[PDB]
DNA sequence: TACGTGCGTTTAAGCGGT
DNA sequence: ACCGCTTAAACGCACGTA
């Protein structure tokens, strides 16, 4: 048995990101704004799943809950409505 | 054959957006990123869907929102082009 | 023989980790392998996440 | 001169079942 | 986790112009 390492990020792809661009209101865009954005993305994802894992961590699971990703929103002042 | 000016479709683009909710980036890639991410954190980890989905309704939101910033910055040097100095800008400002 | 550190890059250990531990004065997988935890985490800029992935990838090569 | 627009191609996301 | 089918989205490129 084995199961392979493997990466991620670009899978957030550039229309993806021209998607969100366009919902923030941005009608033209710089090149490099993609790679940036992703850069952005990942460090913001870590930072809540870290705290999220904290929490499922001390509830000693091994499963992360909607409610572990609530409370790291939620004491990183980025509150989530709607997974109660 | 008929095609639209340079703006046009971005602007159609930003009001079909704008009215709409529904997530932008592609559930299974996301999916896959937030556990690569998760594993460097801890070992043997399992998700929720509702979890995954809550990491992608918050992720989307910062994102979304962080480019209202952005926007604001380029807009402000007198461009309509959002550029990574923009962002950095309201990175710094945010206090990130 | 040696392993040299390089292999453990391709375990998926970051390379700025694997520099920390040149810089620690370990250049094989030898050399992390027969070591506790502590040894790693005590370098500067290397966790214990990243200690104990380096570990486990060492005992793999090793 | 770099980016928006359009068009042909290809790639994979999505959906449905199990 | 995987198989299969579909098709819409992504991608590569040409070109003009903002």
């Amino acid at each position: 048995h084995r199961k392979v390492l493997r990466d991620n990020i670009q899978g957030i792809t550039k229309p993806a990101i021209r998607r969100l661009a366009r919902r923030g209101g941005v009608k033209r865009i710089s090149g490099l704004i993609y790679e940036e954005t992703r850069g952005v993305l990942k460090v913001f994802l870590e930072n809540v799943i870290r705290d999220a894992v904290t929490y499922t961590e001390h509830a000693k699971r091994k499963t992360v809950t909607a409610m572990d990703v609530v409370y790291a929103l939620k004491r990183q002042g980025r509150t989530l409505y709607g997974f109660g | 054959p008929h095609r639209y000016r340079p703006g046009t479709v971005a602007l159609r683009e930003i009001r079909r957006y704008q009215k709409s909710t529904e997530l932008l980036i592609r559930k299974l890639p996301f999916q896959r990123l937030v556990r690569e991410i998760a594993q460097d954190f801890k070992t043997d980890l399992r998700f929720q869907s509702s979890a995954v989905m809550a990491l992608q309704e918050a992720c989307e939101a910062y994102l979304v929102g962080l480019f209202e910033d952005t926007n604001l910055c380029a807009i402000h040097a007198k461009r309509v082009t959002i550029m990574p100095k923009d962002i950095q800008l309201a990175r710094r400002i945010r206090g990130e | 023989g040696p392993q040299p550190i390089s292999r453990l890059e391709q375990c998926g250990i970051n390379a700025n980790d694997v520099k920390k531990l040149e810089e620690a004065g370990f250049h094989t997988v030898e050399a992390v392998a027969y070591a506790p935890k502590k040894e790693l985490i005590n370098i500067k800029g290397i966790s214990e996440a990243k200690a104990d992935k380096i570990l486990a990838e060492a005992a793999k090569l090793v």
